[PDB]
RNA sequence: UUGAGCCUUGAUGUGUAGGAUAGGUGGGAGGCUUUGAAGUGUGGACGCCAGUCUGCAUGGAGCCGACCUUGAAAUACCACCCUUUAAUGUUUGAUGUUCUAACGUUGACCCGUAAUCCGGGUUGCGGACAGUGUCUGGUGGGUAGUUUGACUGGGGCGGUC
RNA sequence: GUUUAUUAAAAACACAGCACUGUGCAAACACGAAAGUGGACGUAUACGGUGUGACGCCUGCCCGGUGCCGGAAGGUUAAU
């Protein structure tokens, strides 16, 4: 289900305010994308369903640390 | 149809065109089809060309 | 350069033939092209004129020595009126107009003065310095500038001749100073 | 731009008008001019004269690659069929060989009917 | 990102610079095929330790693979006990492991393939010369004197 | 390297009294070209085929100004350049060209596997396109929620407020 | 043949037939936030939608309006 394994971002609900301020319940899905990642420390491709924000977090912390979190909460990858 | 006409002369010299094409087969095909009426047309090219 | 390389004229004979041809905005709405009264330009330059004003039969012995060389007479209002190859300038004011001595039918010569006490007043310098520059076709400012006798000393105009930046049209960018003539050509910036 | 010298003047002479096209040997269009392109409309353009002044105009247009000697290919009946090659000779041209290229079906398409006039 | 490179890397890199690259290129191509790496600061000084070491230090050590030849012209003469036939023309002859082994075997320690006796290499007695090699640009001359004893 | 911003290196004009195809005003009573010209002769070429130009060239040693008209006078020279075009840029996207490595594969194969799922792997084909997220203009009775007045010799029509 | 089970069996619906129009297949389309599935283990002589309704003889004029289709130069025009 549309969830970013890095950040936990998942859909949230809100409103579509028309010009006349009519509210209609809506969603905001996150920019999810399944993406293969080269884990050098594993000679293997780990693909993660990640949000774009997700990737940037992986770019900064580094896939080892990031997977090392999934691992540290049994979020299996 | 074709004229080489090499060096000396700027006169056209293509009287060969009055030997076939031009109003030859070209006035012919220009228009009304014909079909069987040429028969009659050429039956004067001979009712004449007898003498 | 930051200002101008006033060393931008190193062959004619006397390269004073330079001009004040700057840039102004456009007419997107309502603006015009005008000049004040004989813009003198902070610089003696070195110009002796023959300024033509329309005084009377008294202003011929003191209304003629103040940066000029003569003044139209009283008999010569229309007794100078019989030719096109025969005939600054002037036209006194207050309540006096001069379409009866400059009107219908191709020349500009407005600034002379308007005095009710003197013909050459105790403190009245500024006339015979620099010309005018009204409307033309694609802008304004045409006239004259420094000379072959100065240095960056005729760049006294550079801070009080380019400083004549009065309200620009609207949708424009008025700002660009240039001059020169009789050797090459150019300008710096604003 | 570019240059040739050895060329070909194509002409399309047809009762209503005659069109002069001047191209190199490998027919790649170097310049053209029409009887209508110049002036005259109606009768006017369907004349040997009008075709002369187009044959002319065409020169001041292909001379722009300095052509020197050129063949001539003549298509269709109608004026300007020959009067054009005269204005070409003069124009300032070695005029190499002349050929006629008017197409002749071996009796194929039925041509139009009528001209009850 | 910034990212600091590893190998030379084409129209941008160098071998150990701090360029700046589009992340699409860094992930997906460069860093995976380890041609570069995140400029995690932690790293950029991992590289500052690597900006003092090998360079500043081991090139005044090739100023020793060089000043070996400051002792190539301060003697400038070894003799070889090689005699002479029928007129002062070597009964012997001396090459590279003769001019490197009769160079090493004193206070002049050279690597046997660091002695260029272009051939003469060699076919007569008396004084000769040779091209002694320790660095790629800095070699040095001597004088050799095959002594007919 | 295509369509736009804009800036150095250059063009250019048949309203009458006339040597004659006057852009508007401005510096202006002598610059210059032997750093090798006026136009004869063809070269690119704008084209209302009325005429203009020059890198080059055959050339080889002066032309003119207030002159007398015209609402405006010099192709004597210079420019800020408008009637509208034309030759590099700068980058920037932009239309563009490939690449492969993100990504798609509802081709083939391998293994987990006695499995038309799925996962991994290999290959083929695509490829920064497609697709999806956020934002955004358009469309949208498909759905939804509502509105759609009152007086009135019943109501409606008409009329009126 | 069908239909208002219970006041209407009909001229209404369907029908073979015809015409338009969509659809190159991971089809259009339809049920589904989605995965998945019908269409179809089909592939334009197929599949969907719309109208007309065996057959015979036939089906003219109008594209201004409203829909739809095509257009690219101008104009106007979103976030940015
Ligand atoms: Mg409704
Ligand atoms: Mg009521
Ligand atoms: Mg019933
Ligand atoms: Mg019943
Ligand atoms: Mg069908
Ligand atoms: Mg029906």
């Amino acid at each position: 289900s549309r969830v970013c394994q890095v950040t936990g971002k998942r859909p949230v609900t809100g409103n579509n305010r028309s010009h006349a301020l009519n509210a209609t319940k809506r969603r905001f899905l996150p920019n999810l994308h399944s993406h293969r990642f080269w884990v050098e420390s594993e000679k293997r491709f780990v693909t993660l369903r990640v949000s774009a924000k997700g990737m940037r977090v992986i770019d900064k912390k580094g896939i080892d640390t990031v997977l090392a979190e999934l691992r540290a909460r049994g979020e299996k990858y | 149809i074709k004229v080489r006409e090499n060096e000396p002369f700027d006169v056209a010299l293509r009287r060969f065109k009055r030997s076939c094409e031009k109003a030859g087969v070209l006035a012919e095909v220009r228009r009304r089809e014909f079909y069987e009426k040429p028969t009659t047309e050429r039956k004067r090219a001979k009712a004449s060309a007898v003498k | 350069k930051v200002y101008t390389i006033d060393e931008a004229a190193r062959t004619a004979k006397f390269d004073e033939t330079v001009e004040v041809h700057a840039k102004l905005g456009i007419d997107p709405r309502r603006s015009d092209q005008n000049v004040r009264g004989t813009v003198s330009l902070p610089h003696g330059l070195g110009k002796q004129v023959r300024v033509l004003a329309i005084a009377k039969g008294e202003k011929i012995k003191e209304a003629e020595e103040a940066g000029a060389d003569y003044v139209g007479g009283e008999e010569i209002i229309q007794k100078i009126l019989d030719g096109w190859m025969d005939f600054v300038m002037g036209a006194v004011g207050s309540k006096l107009g001069r379409i009866l001595g400059p009107r219908g039918l191709n020349p500009k010569a407005g600034t002379v003065g308007f005095n009710i006490g003197e013909i050459i007043r105790e403190i009245k310098a500024g006339r015979i310095e620099f010309r005018n520059d009204k409307t033309g076709a694609i802008h304004a400012p045409v006239g004259k500038a420094s000379f072959p006798p100065e240095k960056l000393a005729d760049n006294i105009r550079a801070f009080i001749r380019a400083l004549e930046a009065h309200k620009p049209e609207g949708a424009k960018g008025t700002f660009l100073r240039s001059v020169y003539v009789t050797t090459t050509m150019g300008p710096s910036v604003r | 731009r570019k240059q040739v010298s050895d060329g070909v003047a194509h002409i399309h002479a047809s009762f209503n008008n005659t069109i002069v096209t001047i191209t190199d040997r490998q027919g790649n269009a170097l310049g053209w001019a029409t009887a209508g392109g110049s002036g005259f409309r109606g009768s006017r353009k369907s004349t040997p004269f009008a075709a002369q002044v187009a044959a002319e105009r065409c020169a001041d247009a292909v001379k722009e690659y300095g052509i020197k000697n050129l063949e001539v290919m003549v298509k269709g009946p109608g004026p300007g069929r020959e009067s054009t090659i005269r204005a070409l000779n003069a124009a300032g041209f070695r005029i190499t060989n002349i050929t006629d290229v008017t197409p002749i079906p071996h009796n194929g398409c039925r041509p139009p009917k009528k001209r009850r006039v | 990102m910034q990212v600091i490179l590893l190998d030379k890397v084409a129209n941008l890199g160098s071998l150990g610079d701090q360029v700046n690259v589009k992340a699409g290129y860094a992930r997906n191509f460069l860093v995976p095929q380890g041609k570069a790496v995140p400029a995690t600061k932690k790293n950029i000084e991992f590289f500052e330790a690597r900006r003092a070491e090998l360079e500043a230090k081991l090139a005044e050590v090739l100023a020793a693979a060089n000043a070996r030849a400051e002792k190539i012209n301060a003697l400038e003469t070894v003799t070889i006990a090689s005699k002479a036939g029928d007129e002062g023309k070597l009964f012997g002859s001396i090459g590279t492991r003769d001019i490197a082994d009769a160079v090493t075997a004193a206070g002049v320690e050279v690597a046997k393939s660091e002695v260029r006796l272009p051939n003469g290499v060699l076919r007569t007695t008396g004084e000769h010369e040779v091209s002694f090699q320790v660095h790629s640009e800095v070699f040095a001359k001597v004088i050799v004197n095959v002594v007919a004893e």
